[PDB]
């Protein structure tokens, strides 16, 4: 095995110093090509605002000290060296959530006889991804992985996007690579765009380590079928039950119970929706807006059912049916709303007259009570016609505005480039 | 001057800690184990893990670390850090996490004849498959399996410690350092050397030392906080048979609410038992039973309401039904005259209809009483039976049913 | 390069990184400490810790790391692994976990004059005492105490870090617009830095960085306060329902249980310290007690409504108050056969008259119930509105001071 | 042992653990890889991660570590620390919450012919695509993709030790049952490195869930509450409790659906059959509530403002009742004279209005019996179908 | 510093850190141990673990590490990495979830006389026997047992700095109050090693819980619902809502029972007074439900089939109403027409008789409700006064 002799010559006889940049003159710059391969988008915890990714970092650079003549040795055209024996660039994830900056596994580098070193370690990265909850669950998120070289300044090593050849001309790899042989498609998040940019900040200096970085962006769209089936449909049905609660007769004794139960169910749904989102004040979630609107509407329904019940249970003994309310709720509105439609003889005479008078007063009282009942029916019919259209229109508007929300079809609004793998620039 | 310095320099000089200290080719190192339990920290039901604070005592003989005490001013015991010495890789194999080895690598007590005495502390989390059949009246049989991770039975001979010739076949418990769990009582604590006969003296898994912990749960907390409230609330169903069968009686309200309370209790139990599917916990069986009984009582309330609130308009009271349920189980003058006649007739008809309604109400009441007696019997028998079979789950008298030995010091 | 290797060999021929650089016995090493904030990640209120992603800008002078650039092909500064040079054990003293030291050990920059600069990154979890009084309309005062764990004032002199043009000290946390993510739940109001001593300990000195942050309460508003306002509206309503509806207890009890559930589920997010009751919990308790009193008064009104002569006799004071005085103020103003047939008619008439009198007394009781209910409606509306407005006005007037006092 | 000490000193004297163990660099190292499943620690459906306790058995030949047993007192095997010799870098491709490589550097067994046996333990937290279609009666298929990371096929070759993983010492789960398990070797061409193939072994375990915890804790209460749905139709309107019962049933059903939503991942690849059935049950219950409100409204219809239409009288009073069998349904004296006549007339009107109201009540009764029969038919056909 | 560099090179040139720092193997190393408490991170009552942020100050003499300042430019103190010199193996015996020994090898201070002062930090997660019997008004006494592991008293000896741990820089908890704290030294003889004593220092802290949080968030709602329990007796039976109130109170209490059980550890050594009081309140609500069901049954008793017993009438209409002073209780075809009027009159008489009997039953039910309301208010106030030995009402 001449690999042993070659490695001994390269590292021992040549006195390779792992802590010196691979340059021949101190003022030279080491070019580091960098690309990212996404093998699995493990999760996106909206509560923690964290993106967990299974990625392969691809570093490539030139080390003139690791060159050899493939003929002087046997025809050795490649060599695997551990990363703790050779100089490597310390490219770190700056926007990580936990304290994990580097790659998970420090695998061997691949060195070619011309000094071209490559390093393709795997990593589990937990980046910081602010969550835009404005259109939840019809939302798309814009996560980024920003990689910086904090060990050397921009005057000493230059980051770059890795290039690729198609017809002899080099083109940079301006996207996250998705290898079909090693990519698992997430069941909840669909990758729309995945550009990669090499940012420079001119307000800083090449003196230091904050002048450059390579950022890999990930515009992912949520698949909303799960939330539509499990959170929105039951909520909508239970909400419509409230509008239905207007059709219960006041004698049923369950108008208030029905409306209250609908409100409580909506509150439970609101709390469970709160459980699933970050506690940020940027905007109220779309479903949160819908739930607040529907809870307010159902509270109005409860109040109006209370008004209907109060009107229904009035009597002449405590209220007077005025002419205005009578002509409003028994003449105009019912038509507007198309609603349907020897002393013993003397004592006996006196007693029967008293009985007749009492029955007449009782019948008049019952007539007044019936008029009050008709007023209550008119009021709740009007309430139904006024509220149910508001409920259905609000529901449709809120859930059509959410459905009419797509990623912008191009990352970097000002950039006309597509940043797609199929059309390198 | 500390002669231990030059003694240890001599001993560890020209000493390879990677080499098993076998004097000859066929020499088998005897490694002696002894577990001292200081605290049973917890038995996490959800993850089925027993956490213990133990001192594991490991003893072997390393002939390389032997000296003549006369040459070192009578030094016959030195402490050498365990990182510098050959150790038998004795590990806890049935660990829930990846922690095979001890937590703190203490020093090794090395005696002049080569005897090595290692007593490191350890927090061990070991798998305990939990049997929920009699929760919360259950006793668990947790095990700690120790074996060498590196050397097979041809190299290292695991054994239990023996003092005064008698082997210590139990988890030792030092009175100077031991704390009662407060939820678990240690009933038996045997230890035995086991063999995997499917393997041979190679493969490193042939031999092992198993320390057992048959622990019994104290159920007073669970009784008072879960079972008594559950039984008390479940007993409320039988009250629905004394409420009136009309609007405002609220039979269905009470029944449905008791059912909902039982559901809440089911959720409560779900937070206390493991999520395994081998058996249903006894308390879970009781909860399912009472929920089913409350569903039956809801049905019976609906049926009694339907029977009681019947009218001649909708339903006809059959003579057979009435017998069964009430015999075994329990110019101007003429116009004025016509007006009076009709008034009397209408009053009589209304009164007759009222009487029929009253008969229906009586039938409902009789059904209600009979079904009350049935429901009370059913609920009482179910509760008594389930919690009596719970109360009769004794810990076995012997640690191993086959053996007649008690495995106690 | 070869020359860099030669320089490294010369510099570290006899360099001991265990030894603090004091060219003469008694010299003190001046260490400039500055903090750069890249992300305020979490302010966990339950465990009372703040998680931050920071750079720790350290600077000091090591006389042993000096060389002439002209003698080494003009090399003016080197990047060296941090473990090869002495550095002050600058740590976060008030960490919540056991992590005192940095996470990322970047290379130190050594200039030919001996000046050493080090900017290691770290994810620090620092303990923050949370003032729960105005939660969620609260501003927190979280600090990060940095000092050398090993060396005291007799050995190292902590100073403030200099700005880019090293002419003036930066007595504040530095935030880089290019690399900084806003929390979205907290806004940074002040970020001063200050050196602190101890009068009872002359060997103690640290550089403390303060983060005066203000919470954005939109989440808590939307998800806790407005629903409770709706519940309080229902509680007020319960006094408009007629007693005959048979739904007064349903409504009041539903409101009570709803507010209780809201309190139970809010108990997760508030801290568990007992130094004060947060304004949100105080509002929830106020609403819960108000709804409980609504339940009690609804029970009283129901009891009054269902009385009759057969069971109760109306006392003088009830009639005086609820029939006469209050209603004006509440605007709630309201041949043997013939002889025996005659006897039967007499009996029927007497029954009707007695029933009328009985029903009149019952109507008086029901009117008393109605008037009391209207009074309760007005009183509870006033109390609920005033209390809610007062509580939230007190919350709204809670802002961090203009002067950070540090 | 003096002989073993001398042997170990001689073996690792000039040994370089960075070089591949091959006499010639054009050869390859054949590594026999076997997986031994010790225990299935957990299966996180929500996070789609499977945590397993495994022992990764690896075998290969290192010619640099040969010796003649006769020269070392007849020693034929030794145990060496893993760190002292070249080791293959097997990586779990689908790692999700753990380590990519082996971190437990245990000792390995070395034979006098150079053969090496190394069986380090590991806790693999691998990604598991969960199929929620048949939850909680579902079976899961998720794998461990193991392959050499940096060495291609022409430098390091791995072969499966056996066609299947070793489950001889497997601890029974209590939540899952291993129906099947196998390991397949693959030659994969990656876009990084298109010239040469990289070898890997994917071990998959078909594990069927034991559906008793979720049957007891989720399905049974849901069945109870759903079965209570039909009781509403048999509850008379006069009881004033139809809406209470129906609303309680609906609220309990939605509570249990929201509980189920927490037991499964939020992926949209498949809709669980349990979730779909619960949604359909809620739709049915809400339709029943709609019809119950209609029945309640019908039962209280005042004849003053409503006259029964002919199409209702003909059908609900004359057609269904006959069809459906199982039920048991069907001076001043002149002033006094005028007063008694007025009383008689008021009884005329009261009797007529009461008759109309009773007709409305009868219509409501036949309607809810129709609904009850429909519900019983649905329940019977459903319970027969599952059997 | 050249002088310090030479000194550090000379000190460790032939220094073996495996050997005890004694000039003769007969002597013992005297180690002064002082525990400084910085912060009380947590007290996990359910898991019975106390997390504390501490500094473990240790001082001893190492005669191998002495130097003459005059030969080194007058240097009198240096900082050495703790991994370079011999360190005592001081172990936390009752560790439950953390490390047994010190893991943060911080630098130590070394005088020219050989005196060493080493104060590493540590997070101690020690086992804490939680006594849930006066929760949330309980005080806890759980400790930290520190001792040299592998050396007996004749080889390495530990002595406390002071009778109490140092809390000079202690950070106020906000959930607990430090009442007392001591450090006691023990000579323990273990069955492992019965010939020589092993030295031990057990620091213990008495923690008094501040109960405002738990009071407000748990007890006040429970007290509110318990008080509403007895209100069901003032609710008239004609309302048709008594079951609603009682059952809602019962459901609220079962939810709060869920909260309580998830609040405290499952130990059965002592019965938590909070749990016992919750069980008693549940029995209270159950008795309320039973007796109000009895009242509802009495109110609706049909006079046709039930006739009021004489004793019932006497007790509940003639004697008890007079005892309640604060209550406002009360204490040709013409023939056919003639017989029609006859029948109307007779039916009205029978109806009046039945209605009077039913009204008597309702009066009895009302009297029973008043009795029970008085009794239940008295019981509720007596209970709420005397729970937790009155500490609730005192607060
Ligand atoms: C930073 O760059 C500026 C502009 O070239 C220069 O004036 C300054 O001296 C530099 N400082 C350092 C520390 O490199
Ligand atoms: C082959 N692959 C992509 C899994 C890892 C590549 O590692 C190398 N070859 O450096």
């Amino acid at each position: 095995n001449e690999e042993e002799r070659l490695i001994n010559d390269l590292l021992i006889v040549n006195k390779y110093n792992k802590h010196v940049r691979p340059v021949k003159h101190n003022n030279e710059v080491v070019n580091i090509a960098l690309s990212l391969t996404l093998s699995n988008l493990i999760s996106l915890k909206e509560t923690d605002e964290t993106l967990t990714s299974n990625v392969w970092m691809d570093h490539a650079w030139y080390d003139h000290r690791l060159t050899w003549n493939a003929s002087e040795y046997s025809d050795i055209s490649i060599l695997r060296l551990p990363p703790e024996l050779v100089w490597i660039p310390d490219i770190v994830l700056q926007n990580n959530n936990d304290g994990q900056y580097h790659v998970a596994y420090f695998c061997n580098v691949l060195v070619r006889p011309n000094g071209y070193v490559t390093w393709l370690p795997p990593a589990i990265f937990r980046s910081s991804c602010p969550i835009n909850v404005l259109y939840f669950p019809f939302d798309w998120q814009n996560c980024s992985l920003k990689f910086t070289a904090l060990n050397y300044d921009a005057n000493e090593i230059t980051m770059d996007l890795m290039t690729d050849t198609i017809d002899g001309k080099d083109y940079p790899i301006e996207w996250i690579i998705i290898d079909p042989e090693a990519f698992t498609e997430n069941g909840e998040w669909e990758i729309i765009h995945k550009p990669a940019k090499k940012n420079i900040y001119p307000d800083k200096f090449p003196n230091g380590t904050n002048y450059q970085d390579v950022t890999f962006y990930l515009i992912i769209r949520r698949k909303p079928l799960f939330y539509v089936i499990n959170f929105i449909t039951p909520c909508v049905l239970i909400s419509f039950l409230a509008s239905l609660a207007f059709y219960l007769p006041a004698e049923s004794g369950e108008k208030m119970s029905t409306a209250i139960s609908v409100l409580l169910a909506q509150a439970v749904f609101l709390l469970l929706t709160s459980q699933r989102l970050p506690e940020t004040a940027l905007a109220v979630p779309l479903i949160g807006k819908y739930l607040m609107f529907i809870m307010s509407l159902v509270t109005g329904v409860i109040v109006n059912c209370g008004i209907v019940l109060n009107f229904h249970f009035r009597t002449p003994s405590t209220h007077v049916l005025s002419t205005r309310v009578k002509q409003i709720f028994l003449e105009k509105l019912p038509r507007i709303l198309h609603m349907s439609r020897h002393d013993e003889i003397k004592s006996g005479i006196d007693s029967t007259n008293y009985i007749v008078k009492q029955i007449k007063e009782k019948n008049a009282y019952d007539e007044e009570v019936g008029n009050w009942n008709l007023v209550g029916q008119t009021i709740d019919r009007l309430s139904m016609f006024i509220i149910t259209p508001v409920m259905v229109l609000g529901t449709i508007f809120i859930f059509v505005m959410g459905n009419f929300n797509h990623p912008p079809a191009k990352p970097f609004e000002g950039d006309p480039f597509d940043y797609s793998s199929d059309h390198p620039r | 001057e500390n002669e231990e310095g030059r003694l240890i320099e001599k001993l560890l000089g020209d000493y390879d800690k990677r080499i098993i200290p076998a004097k000859t080719l066929d020499h088998i190192i005897d490694v002696t184990l002894k577990l001292t339990l200081t605290n049973l920290i917890s038995l996490n039901e959800k993850e089925e893990a027993l956490t213990t604070n133990v001192w594991i005592e490991i003893q072997w003989n390393d002939y390389r670390l032997s000296w003549n005490t006369s040459e070192y001013e009578g030094i016959d015991l030195v402490r050498i850090p365990s990182e510098l010495l050959w150790l038998p890789d004795v590990v806890l194999e049935n660990n829930v996490d990846g922690q095979f080895e001890v937590a703190y690598y203490a020093n090794v007590l090395v005696y002049n004849d080569g005897s090595m005495y290692w007593l490191p502390p350890a927090i061990y989390r070991s798998t305990c498959p939990i049997a929920v059949t009699y929760f919360p009246f259950d006793w668990q049989n947790c095990s700690l399996v120790f074996r060498s991770q590196t050397y097979n039975a041809h190299e290292v001979n695991l054994q239990l410690s023996a003092e005064e010739g008698e082997a210590v076949e139990w988890i030792h418990i030092d009175p100077e350092d031991f704390t009662e769990n407060g939820e678990w009582t240690i009933r038996h604590r045997p230890a035995k050397k086991n063999y995997n006969w499917q393997l041979t003296k190679d493969d490193t898994d042939f031999q092992e030392i198993i320390f057992f912990l048959i622990i019994q749960r104290k159920p007073l907390f669970y009784i008072i906080n879960i079972i008594a409230p559950c039984v008390l609330i479940s007993s409320l169903v039988v009250l629905v048979y004394f409420l009136p069968a009309q609007a405002g009686g609220q039979k269905c309200t009470l029944s449905i609410s008791v059912l909902l309370a039982q559901t809440i209790f089911l959720f409560l139990i779900a937070q206390k038992v493991p999520e395994t599917s081998l058996n249903v916990p006894l308390i879970g069986k009781y909860l399912i039973f009472v929920m089913f009984v409350s569903m039956l009582i809801v049905m019976n309330c609906v049926i009694v309401l339907n029977v009681s609130l019947r009218t001649p308009n909708t339903h006809s009271l059959s003579e057979k039904i009435k017998h069964l349920f009430l015999g075994f189980l329990p110019p101007e003058i003429k116009s004025c005259v016509e007006a009076c006649n009709f008034i009397a007739k209408s009053t009589k008809e209304q009164n007759d209809s009222g009487s029929e309604n009253e008969n229906w109400v009586l039938i409902g009441k009789v059904i209600d009483k009979a079904c009350f007696w049935i429901a009370l019997l059913l609920f009482s028998i179910g509760t008594l039976a389930i919690f009596l079979t719970g109360h009769f789950n004794q810990v076995p008298e012997f640690p191993f049913p086959g053996d007649p030995r008690k495995y106690v010091p | 390069s070869v020359m860099e290797d030669t320089l490294l060999s010369v510099l570290f021929e006899t360099y001991n990184p265990k030894v603090r650089p004091a060219q003469t016995v008694g010299d003190k090493v001046t260490v400039r400490v500055g903090l750069t904030l890249t992300n305020l990640l979490i302010l966990n209120e339950k465990i009372e810790e703040m998680t931050t992603n920071v750079f720790l800008n350290l600077a000091w002078t090591d006389y042993r790391l000096q060389w002439d650039p002209a003698a080494y092909e003009g090399i003016k500064d080197l990047r060296i692994p941090s473990s090869d040079v002495w550095q002050p054990d600058i740590v976060l003293m008030n960490n919540n976990d056991g992590s005192f030291e940095i996470t990322l050990h970047v290379n130190v920059l050594v200039q030919h004059t001996g000046a050493v600069s080090w900017q290691p990154s770290a994810i620090y979890r620092s303990s923050c005492t949370i003032k729960v009084m105005y939660f969620p309309f609260d501003w927190q005062n979280c600090t990060m105490v940095f000092k050398s764990y090993t060396y005291d004032t007799s050995e190292v002199t902590l100073q403030h870090a200099l700005d880019a043009k090293g002419e003036r000290e930066v007595k504040e946390i530095v935030i880089n617009k290019d690399a900084f993510t806003e929390n979205g739940q907290w806004s940074i109001e002040h970020k001063p830095s200050r050196k602190n001593w101890r009068s009872d300990d002359p060997s103690y000195e640290d550089v403390t960085f303060y983060l005066i942050i203000q919470r954005k309460p939109l989440f808590y508003i939307v998800y806790t306060i407005i629903p409770c306002i709706l519940i309080s509206i229902l509680a007020i309503l319960v006094f408009y329902l007629p007693p005959d509806a048979g739904e007064k207890m349903s409504l009041s009890i539903s409101a009570l249980l709803a507010v209780t559930v809201f309190l139970l589920l809010l108990a997760d997010k508030v801290p568990e310290t007992s130094l004060s009751v947060p304004i949100i919990i105080r509002y929830l308790m106020f609403i819960m007690i108000l709804v409980a009193f609504s339940v009690i008064l609804s029970v009283v009104v129901l009891n009054l409504h269902h009385r009759s002569p057969n069971t109760h006799t109306m006392p003088n004071w009830i009639r005086q108050i609820f029939i006469e005085t209050l209603p004006p103020f509440l605007w709630i103003q309201r041949p043997q056969d013939l002889k025996e047939a005659v006897e039967a008619i007499k009996y029927i008439a007497e029954q009707l008259e007695s029933a009328s009198e009985f029903d009149d007394l019952k109507k008086d009781w029901q009117y008393v119930a109605m008037v009391a209910d209207r009074l309760f409606l007005y009183v509870f509306f006033v109390i609920c509105s005033i209390g809610t407005f007062s509580i939230f006005l007190d919350a709204s007037h809670n802002v961090p001071p203009d002067n950070p006092f540090a | 042992s003096e002989h073993e000490t001398r042997l170990v000193a001689n073996l690792l004297e000039n040994y370089n653990k960075v070089i591949r163990p091959v006499e010639h660099h054009t050869h390859f190292v054949d590594i026999t890889v076997g997986l031994q499943l010790i225990q299935l620690i957990s299966v996180d459906e929500v996070n789609q991660i499977v945590e397993t306790n495994v022992r990764l058995r690896q075998q290969w030949i290192d010619v640099r570590l040969r010796w003649n047993p006769a020269d070392y007192g007849g020693i034929k095997k030794i145990r060496l620390p893993s760190d002292d010799v070249w080791l293959p870098d097997l990586v779990l491709y689908n790692n999700a919450d753990g380590d990519f490589a082996i971190v437990h550097m245990t000792k390995l067994l070395l034979d006098y012919t150079g053969k090496i046996m190394w069986t380090p333990p590991a806790i693999f937290k691998s990604y598991c695509e969960i199929i929620v279609t048949h939850f909680p009666f579902d079976q899961q298929n998720c794998t461990m993709k193991l392959g050499i990371w940096t060495y291609d096929g022409t430098k390091v070759s791995i072969s499966p030790e056996s066609d299947r993983p070793d489950l001889s010492t497997f601890m029974e789960s209590g939540e899952w049952v291993m129906k099947d398990y196998r390991g397949w070797k693959h030659w994969v061409y990656y876009t990084c490195c298109p010239d040469t193939p990289y070898l890997d072994i994917t071990y998959h375990f078909i594990m069927q869930r034991i559906p008793l915890y979720f049957v007891v804790n989720v399905i049974i209460p849901c069945l109870l509450f759903s079965f209570l749905t039909g009781l509403v139709f048999y509850l008379p309107t006069d009881s004033g409790e139809k809406m209470t019962l129906s609303i309680s049933v609906l609220l309990s059903l939605t509570v249990f659906l929201l509980v189920i939503v927490e037991l499964i991942p939020s992926t949209s690849s498949a809709v669980p059959l349990i979730g779909k059935y619960m949604l359909f049950t809620m739709i049915f219950v809400i339709s029943s509530i709609i019809i119950t409100v209609v029945v309640i409204n019908t039962h209280h219809r005042s004849p003053s403002t409503h006259t029964m239409p002919q199409w209702v009288r003909k059908i609900f009073i004359d057609t269904i009742p006959n069809v459906m069998f199982f039920s048991t349904m069907k001076p001043d004296v002149k002033s006094a004279i005028e007063g008694v006549k007025y009383i008689a007339e008021h009884m005329k009107s009261d009797e007529e209005s009461s008759n109309a109201a009773e007709e409305w009540k009868y219509v409501a009764m036949v309607i809810d019996h129709i609904l009850l029969c429909v519900f019983m038919l649905i329940c019977i056909i459903g319970t027969v179908s599952v059997f």
